[PDB]
């Protein structure tokens, strides 16, 4: 009963369309990015990618058992950390730069001190406690980090201690992506059971819950502001989900694409949604318009990670074909 | 008829080409072998063939001036030996591909074809080698009667024999170790069989006739020996004007990309 | 699912409003959307 | 132009991808296998003469061949996501239950899930139909029928072709031979040539499976190969 | 992490000693190893040696004589002298460095040994006398400019105490050592560099020594006692 009420509030919320909105807009157009440089050294798949705060810094995970940091600009390895164990469906590098930290199905988060005397990385904090395999990991500071993980639940952890100060657990399926908010306060969740949740920090209680997908959603992420993120599915299909409206605005889907979104990335501005494909291209939308400007295709193999780089100069895309490649 | 050759073999080679080139799935190191193969008889199907029928079409007597001789007899030296040494290596890394897969799995890598295409292409440069340098200021090598026609016995029957008779007897001993080797996995082998045997046979057929005739004309009537070496000589550049396709058109991809880039 | 079905809600109108606003005024300073010169990628 | 520091820089990140390749190089020689089985189906016991809470992983090598076998047992039922990971394995060893015939079934849709996975499309799988013993101890005890569980079974000749071991019962050969019948029939419709199932009747007690593992894949190697060099 | 240093001692001119530089306490094979001071005068460098030994320079006044290899597995790198003379009389310092985006190479330096027998930095080798809390400001010129086009400005800062081995306070004339107050603070433009004090107090009266790194061979400047 409290749901059939819930829907009805948002069937009376929605006034107008976003397209209908958006319609008295200069489209976009056409948008081509060339890819400028491209990464090698990797021998395996590359499962993960993720930019530092600078953006000429980022740092890529694979198969082969390496987390190899980059210097985007020059091409030039920065470091090169050997893992403990092959299985890693993440890397996350902190605000500061300080930390680097890695998971994977191995039910742990490593956290890696880059910045160290003697001139080496080492583990600074193993992190333990989940049952589940680690499918995405974000720094809310330097001292704390939040882990999604299978097991159906996302923890808060603390890295001087190492205990869970926060357990978030409204979900009811493995989670396979976490997006943090600008603004540090709250992030939000996507999860195989097609809700996406939008979880508080401090409090550790969920505020909303979005459920506008048929179909598992792989990877989220924030609209610049904070008020909206985007999510990718099995479906082939993103939607733009709105905090406030608390209903979904916008769908993105063509009748040509029917693969599923490995990875969802913003431009700075918020007009381009860059989403990426197991069909081995990256699509350009318009996130105001749901009209593709663009494709960015030039792996062989799925593209797993997308990421746009904070100064907004840059994507990255890596791919299971081992090659990651900046597109200006 | 003569025409027919040249232009089969600048189409069965560039469209190996741009299969190999153009195609994602074909990007392997045994594809780069075939690509240097495929190279080497395109230039063969250009910088000799359109010469060899300009001579048939004009007889004996030659346009072309006299210094121009040696050196293309060379290059027929140069690329149908760079071809065989081709196909002496690719049937050595079947065998070695076919007897033992893990360690040839365990070595196979982009450096073993750059060796290999390295390897043969200057064994092919040494052994025509002596042609140049023994034939440009002199009849020995380059002229006999006005026929522009190797007349070397010093190097027709030593050239050979390093040429195309140790290859063969190399491809006899692979074809017979590879069969003796491969004895829903047993039809991929009797397919595997069939496809060694018509490669081989097609291969012997098309130039043994020839050296064995080429030495009859040295050891040995022979005006029949010579119309017999003008036909052989042609069948043996119409080998490599095949050679291309039957190497290819066996893989399901192969013939997909000959089929669409026909269109 | 009270706590979820008791909270605030503002017109889908008025958050494209802002999605829009957002969209438009920050337009000029990311590079992807307008390409930028070619001196001053660092890339 | 560049800097001292940023040769100095360009001379680490060469020294790196040494280090990096020769890593690469040691890692192409070992043969990696993915090992998925029910529980009773004695998955751990598959091989036992030579031999971390997500994956539990046992290296043997027989012959001058190195064999990387992974078994996830930190994980629920459903084991599609991780599934995605494991693509680049040479082969996948399935076992089977053959003596519980209740739990046959779900091993046979289970065989369907993993066949027909679109990662996993590529990649052979070498079956281990287990408790060959048990099966026999049940049948001739005789109160069970594979009939009632399967219709099929009721009218059932085993193939002529088919050698018996010394010492083997006709009906026992029947139920062996129609579990395999039933994996194989699912193996032969979806594979396409692509790939190819090794049924393997594979007793507790069994001296040697790593011979069996070996030799299954030196045949996948070399049918690679034989599509490699275009024969095929 | 230290840096101990054996050899020395009287040495007829002509003649032949090796000095070796012991390192105990982190990644040697990482980090690329180089430096002299003469009783009375300033730093100057010497030699280098890469990561691996890829790549050696040396100073052109000890070019074609000096020798230095180093022993991985030993963690050790030695100096050997060939032809010696009364003006190579110095301490010798046993200096590490690692070179990436954002390192901070010389970071640590050896105790030294005595042993008895381009870019041209200018400083003005004249300070005013110490006064605790009152800034002072040091300032060090170039002959050309050390501000490379990709944007880093290659200048460091060195402080030695008396009676200790100079210690890193600065590198790329911006960024603050590690472990060092926050009190140092570099800036300048091109060709004028300056390194501006705050809060000045005891444990600090010692040698501003400024160096660039723009290209070898490095130059050290002449050096500001307080
Ligand atoms: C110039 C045309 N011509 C006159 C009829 C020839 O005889 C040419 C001479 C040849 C020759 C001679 C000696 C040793 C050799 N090894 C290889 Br392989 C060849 C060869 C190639 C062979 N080609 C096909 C014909």
């Amino acid at each position: 009963q409290l749901k059939n009420q819930i829907r009805d509030a948002r069937k009376a919320c929605a006034d107008a369309t976003l397209s209908q909105i958006t319609n008295n807009i200069d489209p976009v157009g056409r948008i081509q990015m060339r890819t400028r440089r491209t990464l090698r050294g990797h021998l395996a798949k590359i499962y993960a990618m993720h930019w530092g705060t600078d953006s000429r810094l980022l740092v890529s995970a694979s198969q082969d058992g390496k987390l190899i940091i980059w210097d985007s600009y020059t091409t030039n390895k920065v470091h090169a950390i050997p893992l403990r164990s092959s299985w890693v469906m993440t890397c996350a590098y902190a605000p500061s730069g300080n930390y680097v930290a890695c998971g994977g199905l191995d039910n742990i988060c490593s956290i890696y001190n880059l910045k160290t005397r003697e001139g080496n990385v080492r583990v600074s904090r193993e992190l333990a406690g989940h049952t589940g395999y680690l499918s995405c990991c974000r720094f809310l500071d330097d001292n704390q980090i939040v882990t999604s993980s299978g097991d159906t639940t996302c923890a808060l952890w603390d890295i001087e201690t190492g205990q869970q100060t926060t357990t978030f657990t409204g979900h009811t399926g493995d989670v396979m992506s976490l997006s943090l908010a600008p603004d540090t306060r709250l992030f939000v969740s996507g999860a195989c059971d097609a809700s996406a949740k939008l979880w508080d920090v401090r409090e550790g209680m969920c505020r909303q819950t979005f459920t506008g997908h048929e179909s598992d959603i792989n990877a989220i992420c924030f609209f610049p502001n904070g008020n909206a993120f985007a999510t990718g599915s099995d479906d082939a299909t993103c939607r733009l989900f709105d905090l406030r409206a608390d209903q979904e605005l916008m769908t993105y889907s063509h009748d040509n694409i029917i693969c599923g979104i490995t990875s969802v990335s913003f431009s700075k501005s918020g007009r381009l949604l860059l989403a990426g494909y197991d069909d081995f291209n990256c699509n350009v939308w318009d996130a105001l318009k749901a009209d593709r400007a663009g494709v960015l295709a030039g792996h062989d193999n799925r593209v797993s990670c997308l990421g746009v780089t904070d100064d907004g100069m840059a994507v990255a895309t890596g791919s299971w074909d081992s090659f990651l490649k900046i597109w200006n | 008829l003569t025409a027919v050759v040249i232009i089969l073999t600048i189409a069965g080679n560039i469209l190996v080409i741009m299969a190999v080139s153009l195609e994602k799935k074909l990007q392997n190191a045994t594809n780069y072998f075939l690509m240097s193969l495929a190279i080497a008889d395109m230039l063969l199907g250009f910088l000799v063939m359109p010469v060899s029928m300009l001579t048939i079409l004009y007889g004996y007597r030659w346009p072309l001036p006299s210094k121009l001789c040696a050196v293309w007899i060379y290059l027929d030296v140069l690329f149908s030996t760079a071809s065989i040494m081709h196909l002496c290596a690719i049937s050595l890394d079947r065998y070695v591909a076919i007897q033992n897969p893990i360690h040839h799995s365990r070595f196979n890598s982009r450096t073993k074809a750059f060796l290999k295409i390295i390897a043969v292409w200057t064994i092919s440069v040494g052994i025509s080698m002596p042609i140049p340098v023994f034939g440009l200021q002199d009849d020995s090598k380059v002229f006999k009667e006005g026929s522009c026609l190797l007349a070397d016995d010093n190097f027709v029957l030593i050239g050979s024999f390093v040429s195309f008779f140790i290859p063969l007897t190399i491809m006899v001993i692979t074809y017979f170790l590879t069969i003796k080797s491969l004895q829903q996995s047993i039809s991929n082998e009797q397919k595997a069989c069939k496809v060694l045997g018509i490669v081989f046979f097609l291969f012997v057929v098309m130039w043994c006739p020839f050296f064995i005739t080429n030495i009859m004309a040295v050891i040995c009537n022979e005006d029949v020996i010579g119309a017999l070496l003008n036909v052989f000589v042609w069948i043996g550049y119409l080998s490599s004007a095949v050679n291309p396709l039957v190497y290819t058109l066996f893989n399901k991809t192969y013939r997909s990309a000959f089929s669409r880039y026909i269109q | 699912l009270k706590m979820e079905a008791n909270i605030d809600r503002i017109k889908v109108s008025k958050a494209a409003a802002d999605l829009m606003a957002y969209c438009e005024a920050h337009a000029k300073e990311d590079p992807l959307l307008t390409p930028v010169p070619a001196s001053e990628n660092p890339f | 132009t560049v800097s001292a520091e940023d040769k100095a820089a360009a001379e680490r990140s060469k020294m790196i991808d040494k280090n990096l390749r020769e890593d690469g190089e040691k890692a192409r020689r070992t043969l990696r296998l993915l090992l998925l089985g029910a529980d009773n189906s004695g998955k751990s016991t598959i091989v036992k003469q030579m031999r971390t809470s997500g994956i539990f992983e046992t290296k043997f090598q027989v012959d001058k061949v190195n064999f990387h076998m992974f078994d996830v047992g930190g994980q629920r039922d459903e084991r599609r996501k991780w599934i995605q990971c494991f693509n680049d394995v040479t082969a996948i060893i399935f076992v089977v239950d053959s003596s519980d015939y209740n739990r046959l079934q779900e091993a046979l849709n289970d065989f369907k899930s993993i066949w027909n996975n679109r990662w996993l499309r590529t990649i052979s799988v070498i079956l281990f139909l287990n408790k060959q013993d048990l099966l026999a101890e049940k049948v001739l005890a005789g109160k069970s029928k594979i009939e009632d569980y399967f219709p099929e079974f009721a009218r059932y000749t085993t193939p002529e072709d088919a050698t018996p071991e010394p010492g083997e019962d006709p009906r026992v050969t029947r139920a062996k031979y129609f579990i395999r019948k039933e994996f194989v029939d699912i193996s032969t419709a979806s594979g396409d040539g692509r790939h190819i199932c090794y049924p393997h009747f594979t007793c507790a007690v069994d001296t040697e499976n790593a011979r069996r593992i070996f030799n299954d894949c030196k045949d996948i190697i070399l049918q690679m190969n034989l599509r490699e060099y275009n024969l095929v | 992490v230290q840096l101990v240093e054996s050899g020395g001692g009287l040495v007829q001119p002509g003649g032949s000693r090796k000095l070796s530089c012991s390192a105990s306490g982190f990644a040697f094979s990482s980090f690329g190893m180089h430096v002299r001071q003469a009783p009375e005068k300033g730093l100057e460098w010497v030699a280098y040696i890469s990561s691996g030994s890829g790549t050696i320079y040396y100073a052109d006044t000890v070019k074609g004589r000096f020798t230095i290899s180093r022993d991985d597995p030993k963690n050790t790198l030695f100096l050997q002298m060939t032809s010696l003379r009364s003006e190579d009389t110095a301490m010798y310092y046993c200096v590490r460095s690692i070179y990436y985006y954002g390192s901070s190479p010389f970071d640590f330096w050896g105790q030294g040994t005595t042993l008895t027998v381009d870019i041209v930095m200018t400083q003005a080798t004249s300070s005013v006398p110490v006064t605790p809390g009152e800034s002072v400001s040091i300032s060090c010129r170039s002959s050309k400019s050390l501000l490379h086009s990709n944007g880093n400005t290659y200048l460091y800062w060195f402080l030695q105490r008396p009676g200790q081995s100079p210690q890193l306070l600065i590198y790329r004339m911006s960024n603050l050592a590690s472990g060092v107050p926050d009190r140092f603070s570099g800036s300048g433009s091109g060709t004028a560099f300056t390194l501006t004090i705050s809060r000045l107090e005891a444990e600090d009266v010692g040698v501003y020594y400024c160096m660039q790194h723009l290209e070898y061979p490095l130059t050290f400047g002449a050096g500001t006692k307080l």
